[PDB]
Parts: structure tokens; C-alpha cells; sequence
């Protein structure tokens, strides 16, 4: 039976990231353009893109 | 296949290199929500705990009862088994008697 | 319960997820989250992993009937007592410890869970869960008769005993809130409130302060300054629906509780047929109430099965 | 409740009885019990014969 | 979903009251699936409902 | 008001024929039609793990 395992995403407001392209048996990985998180107090990343 | 039986294959209990070709497939988070979406097929081994038929002692042919746990197919009845023996001469009786 | 099986829980602080949809139909910032649960015994004991402690009080003690939760970075407690679950009726809780409940619940489609406040206000988080597990034997019952048989499905333990599977926990990322700022004239007042502050300030000063103490600048206004609560103590479970901190590897572990074991349960029987004989055939009548499952085959070379689902008094031959 | 129908229950005290479901999943010997119910009428309308006075 | 109307509260004496029509309820779903909860990722259609104003 | 999207299913290209493979959970449509000058449409709630051509 299986599982897949998701830990929590990584998010960076000043610039960008990278993949990384391990060997995990399904492993699916892709990094996104700007967001706009919003938690619970307000705004998080204190930029707008 | 992604949904049918044997999605998730391994060679042993205890080995690595899975085989998981279950679909998976990532989307972009919608407008102001920290999550991440995804979408894939379900469990191939959860369809099949009741897509499975009957077991065969519903319907074997010859009237016979099959265990599971040391596979069997006990009490059957088919065929005919020769035999061959060779019994000492002190068990007979002697005709003088 | 061995009051040192909770020391893995000694520096854990729960936290606030996105629980979309409350019972009203909109979204939340909820104590209370759904986050995954699993169903591997037979007997239909599933396991929610929700993200309100239970359990310990806000020392860190094994009190049984309190509950501490989050509020706004601030701790509360609650009572077990008013804790329930239900997919479409109200069922049993057996046993649950830290994150970790173990319910009963008849079939339905969808799972809620729900606590008491504070100050007296029910917090909810529901989700779409479709739950039927396969009934035992061959009939279709709801209730146990007080006559049957024994048929076996498996279960779970009830023991809180360290057992080889786990979660990860890690620092927790940040907290921003504006509640922080405040304008009086030409002046902005970072209150600390006993807490590292971090701020981004471009006005033309630095943007680099872990002041632990409250500092004003004097020369921003309130649109130009940003609060965030930093540096913290205790870890927290690596949520799907929490940002992480930093892309290191992890730091923390707590075993998830309940291993499993097999088990046994009674059914009911179906009461005897009624017979007749008469000519290289049998004519039976059959009475049931609940459906049962009528089967047959041959002895020959070649058998003939047959199988149906029988409801009302009929009759075959 | 006329006072003078009710002086049969003087000798009568409620028992318990080995209940099959208490209505969580699993067996007690609870207080209240069913006994047998009946629909001797011709409707919704049920008898209910407690194992409580 | 169900096919009748109940609405009822406590009495200040503490007895509770209520009503009960025959009306069919089952909502007809919004889109071109039949779900329950709101998920966390999706489309948004129009429809209406009632302001709380 | 906000609406779950069903998953993609798994085609199969043969001659002149589509083979689908649907995989829902809570029920949804599905429809077709020709665009040509006769349209021969269909429509089902599949609820089910099925197949289709
Ligand atoms: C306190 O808060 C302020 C406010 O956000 C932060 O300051 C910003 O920091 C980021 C750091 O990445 C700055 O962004 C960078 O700007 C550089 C120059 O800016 C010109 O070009 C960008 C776009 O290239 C225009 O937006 C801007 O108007 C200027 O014309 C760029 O060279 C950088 O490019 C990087 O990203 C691009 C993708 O767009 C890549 O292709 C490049 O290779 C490179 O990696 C980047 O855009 C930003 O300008 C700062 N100011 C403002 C007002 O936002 C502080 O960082 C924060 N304090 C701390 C400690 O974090
Ligand atoms: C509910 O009840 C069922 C009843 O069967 C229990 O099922 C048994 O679970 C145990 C768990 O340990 C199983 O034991 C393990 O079986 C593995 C595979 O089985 C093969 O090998 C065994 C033994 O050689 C044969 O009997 C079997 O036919 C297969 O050929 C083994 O790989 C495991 O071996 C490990 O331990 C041995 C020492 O005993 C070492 O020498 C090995 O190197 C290895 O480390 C282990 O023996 C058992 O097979 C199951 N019974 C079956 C399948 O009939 C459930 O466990 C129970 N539920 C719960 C919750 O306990």
C-alpha cells in the first residue's frame, strides 16, 4: 500500500530557488514564480513579487 | 499500471527500488494559500480487497475444501491410487488347522 | 498510562493550519486540522492525526483531561470533556494520546472534529472522507445479536509504548502580524512584548533587527514597516499546509502511537431453511430480514455456481 | 397518574440485565434494557417495556 | 438532505418546541459534480446565495 | 462558489476508437458529441471504476 510523503514547501520572498533531481522512486519536484502567501497575521513575505 | 493491481512493486520485504509509477503530478497554489496541490490515481491494493471475486471453495470442481495458510486443495476426489504389497508367510494359517 | 511516554512531547507546541471548510461552509485558521488519516485494521478502527495536543497541560505534564491548543502565538488550555468526532452519528472515542485519535465511527462520507473553547466557542474542521469498511461474515447487520459465532478482523493496540514509525518536527518559520506597528505622529513603535522582532525597514536606515526590546525609527510610517516574530524553542510538526523554515534536514521525531493486532467479532446466523423433497430436487423457502447470501455448486466434473442476495420471503428450487 | 393505580408497586424494583449493545460497539450489563417490544396497534406506535421502573 | 423541516430551540422554561412540515430538500449540485465540502483546490463558478446584511 | 476538478484519465489510441479510463469518487458527467453534421451526443453519471470507448 503505498504513501506518498509531502514535507512542507519552501518559500523564499527575496529571490529564487532551484530543483534538485534526487532519486527518490517517484520523485516529482518543480519551483513556481511569484506567489503571495498570505498567513494568519497579514502578508508573509513583505514584498509583492 | 496506475490503478490496476501491482502499482507498487518491490522485490523482497526487505529490499529498496521501488517501482511507483502511480500518476503523480504537482499545480501551482491558487491565489494566497501556503499548500500544496497535487493530483494521482488511488491505491491499486486498496481496489483490490473488494474487487476480488469469491475464493475458489464456492466453486472448485470436484467438491473439494481449500485451506490458505500451506496452500492446499484437501479432500478432493478424482483418480485412483494403485498399491503393492508383501505380507510375511507367519501371518497366513496353515491349512492343517 | 505511563506518565513518561510523553517526554518525547516535552518540547512540542501545536499550531494553526488551513482547515477549509468549519461546518458554515468557509474557510479557517483553525486549532483543530485534519491533516491525514489512515484506515489498515478490519474491524473499521480508523486513526486521525489532528494537529491540537491532547492531553498535556501547558507545562508539559500528563494531566488526562485537558487539552492545549494555540491562539494566536499564545497558548490555551481546554477540556477533553466536549471532544467528540462524527461522520453522520455521533461515535466512540477509544483511546488517544498527543496528536493521535482512535474512533469507532459508523459509515458516512465526509469526518468532523470539534472541542470546546476557552471562552465557549465550538471550533470545527471538517473533510471529505468516504468511510464503509466490509462487515464481517455474510449477512448485513448493525447492532451485535447476544447469539452467534466468532468471525475474525483485525485492530489496534491500545498502548502508548515508543513503536519504529514517526513524524518530523522542525523550528517553526516565522509568524508576521501587524498587530506590532502603531503610528503616532511620524514614528513607528515596534512594541516586543518579550518576544525576538524582526523588521524590514527601507525608508533609508537599516532593515536588520532582531531587537528584543521596543525601537522606534522615528522616520517611517506604518506602510513601510514589518513585523515578524522569529528565533523560537519549541519544534512543530512539518505540515503540508506550513511553510518551512529552511531547506536543512530535520531535527525532531515522535513516534506515532497504537501498533496493531488481530481480533475477533461476533455475527449473526440466519435461521434455517424449510425443505421439501420430492424428485431429484429441493424446493426451499427461505426467511430472511437482513440480506443474506445464498450458494451453491455441484459435486460433478463440471460445477454449476450460483450466487444471489435474498431479501424477502421467496422461494427456489 | 392517579395515585390509587400505581399502589401495585410496592413488592417491584428495577434490575439489570446483560444488555447486547450499550450503543458504543461492546457488551454491559446496563440498567436500562429492552425486554421485548410490540406494535399490537396499526401505526408508528411501539410499547417500549423497559427494565427500569 | 432529507425530506422534512424541523426547526426548534429550549423555552426559557426549558422545554422544547418545535414544528414540522412536509417539504423536499435535495439541493441540486452547482458544476458538474455532486461534492460535499469545499476542497482546497479548484475552479470558481457563479452562483448565488443570501447576504448577511 | 468553489468546485473540485476530476482527474485526468488514462486514453488509449487505437483505430478509429478512443479507449478511456475513468477514475471518480463522487459522481460527475461526461459527455460527447461528434462535429460533424450529425452529432450523436452522450451523456452518463459514471460513478464507478468503468471503462469506455
Ligand atoms: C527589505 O525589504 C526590501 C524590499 O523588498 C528588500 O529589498 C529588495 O531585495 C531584492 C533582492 O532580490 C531586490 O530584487 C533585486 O533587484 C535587483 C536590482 O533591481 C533592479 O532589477 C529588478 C528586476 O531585475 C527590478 O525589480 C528593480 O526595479 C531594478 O530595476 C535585481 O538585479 C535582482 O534580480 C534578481 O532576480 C532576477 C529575476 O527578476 C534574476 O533574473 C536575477 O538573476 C537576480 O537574481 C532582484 O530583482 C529588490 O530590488 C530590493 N528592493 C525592493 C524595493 O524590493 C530587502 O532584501 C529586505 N531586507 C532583507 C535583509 O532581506
Ligand atoms: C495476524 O495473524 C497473522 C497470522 O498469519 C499474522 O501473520 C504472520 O505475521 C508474522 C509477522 O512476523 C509473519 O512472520 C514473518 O513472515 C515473513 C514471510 O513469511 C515467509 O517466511 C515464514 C517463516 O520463514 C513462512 O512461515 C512463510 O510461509 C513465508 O515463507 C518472514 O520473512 C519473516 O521472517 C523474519 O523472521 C525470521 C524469524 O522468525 C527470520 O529468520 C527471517 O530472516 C526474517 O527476519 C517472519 O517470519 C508470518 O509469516 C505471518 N503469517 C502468515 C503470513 O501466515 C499477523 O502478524 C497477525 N497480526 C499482527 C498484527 O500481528
Amino acid at each position: 500500500e503505498y504513501k506518498t510523503v509531502v514535507p512542507s514547501p519552501y518559500i523564499k520572498c527575496c529571490g529564487t530557488s532551484e530543483c534538485r533531481s534526487m532519486e527518490r522512486p517517484d520523485y516529482q519536484c518543480q519551483v513556481y514564480t511569484g506567489v503571495y502567501p498570505f498567513m494568519w497575521g497579514g502578508a508573509y513575505c513583505f514584498c509583492d513579487t | 499500471q496506475p490503478g490496476r493491481f501491482g502499482d507498487i512493486q518491490s522485490r523482497t520485504v526487505e529490499s529498496k527500488d521501488l517501482y511507483a509509477n502511480t500518476a503523480l503530478k504537482l499545480s501551482r497554489p491558487s491565489s494566497g494559500t501556503v499548500h500544496v496541490p497535487y493530483t494521482q490515481t488511488p491505491s491499486s491494493f486498496k481496489y483490490w480487497i473488494k474487487e476480488r471475486g469469491t475464493s475458489l471453495n464456492d466453486k472448485a470442481p470436484f467438491g473439494c475444501v481449500i485451506k490458505t495458510n500451506p496452500v492446499r486443495a484437501e479432500n478432493c476426489a478424482v483418480g485412483n491410487i494403485p498399491v503393492s504389497m508383501d505380507i510375511p508367510d507367519t501371518a497366513f494359517t496353515r491349512v492343517i488347522d | 498510562s505511563v506518565t513518561e511516554h510523553f517526554n518525547v512531547y516535552k518540547a512540542t507546541k501545536p499550531y494553526l493550519a488551513y482547515c477549509a471548510d468549519c461546518g458554515d461552509g468557509q474557510f479557517c485558521y483553525s486549532p483543530v486540522a485534519i491533516e491525514k488519516i489512515r484506515d489498515e485494521a478490519s474491524d473499521g478502527m480508523i486513526k486521525i492525526q489532528v494537529a491540537a495536543q491532547i492531553g498535556i497541560n501547558k507545562g508539559g505534564t500528563h494531566e488526562h483531561n485537558k487539552i492545549r491548543y494555540i491562539a494566536g502565538h499564545d497558548m490555551k488550555e481546554a477540556n477533553r470533556d466536549s471532544l467528540q468526532v462524527h461522520t453522520s452519528g455521533v461515535c466512540a472515542i477509544r483511546g488517544t494520546m498527543g496528536h493521535f485519535i482512535v474512533a469507532y465511527c459508523p459509515p458516512g462520507d465526509e469526518l468532523k472534529v470539534q472541542f470546546q473553547d476557552a471562552e465557549s466557542h465550538t471550533q470545527a474542521c471538517k473533510v471529505q472522507y468516504k468511510h464503509a469498511p466490509a462487515p464481517v461474515g455474510r449477512e448485513k447487520f448493525t447492532v451485535r445479536p447476544h447469539f452467534g459465532i466468532e468471525v475474525p478482523c483485525t485492530t489496534y493496540q491500545l498502548t502508548t509504548a515508543p513503536t519504529e514509525e514517526e513524524i518530523d518536527m522542525h523550528t517553526p518559520p516565522d509568524i508576521p502580524d501587524i498587530t506590532l506597528l502603531s503610528q503616532q505622529s511620524g514614528n513607528v513603535k515596534i512594541t516586543a512584548g518579550g518576544k525576538t522582532i524582526r523588521y524590514n525597514c527601507t525608508c533609508g536606515s537599516g532593515n536588520v533587527g532582531t531587537t528584543s526590546s521596543d525601537k522606534t525609527i522615528n522616520s517611517c510610517k506604518i506602510a513601510q514597516c514589518h513585523a515578524a516574530v522569529t528565533n523560537h524553542d519549541k519544534w512543530q510538526y512539518t505540515s503540508s499546509f506550513v511553510p518551512r523554515a529552511d531547506q536543512l534536514s530535520r531535527k525532531g521525531k515522535v513516534h506515532v502511537p497504537f501498533p496493531l493486532t488481530n481480533s475477533t467479532c461476533r455475527v449473526p446466523v440466519a435461521r434455517a431453511p424449510g425443505v421439501t423433497y420430492g424428485k431429484r430436487e429441493l424446493t426451499v423457502k427461505l426467511h430472511p430480514d437482513h440480506p443474506t447470501l445464498l450458494t451453491y455448486r455441484s459435486l460433478g466434473a463440471d460445477p454449476r455456481p450460483y450466487e444471489e442476495w435474498i431479501d424477502r420471503y421467496v422461494e427456489r428450487t
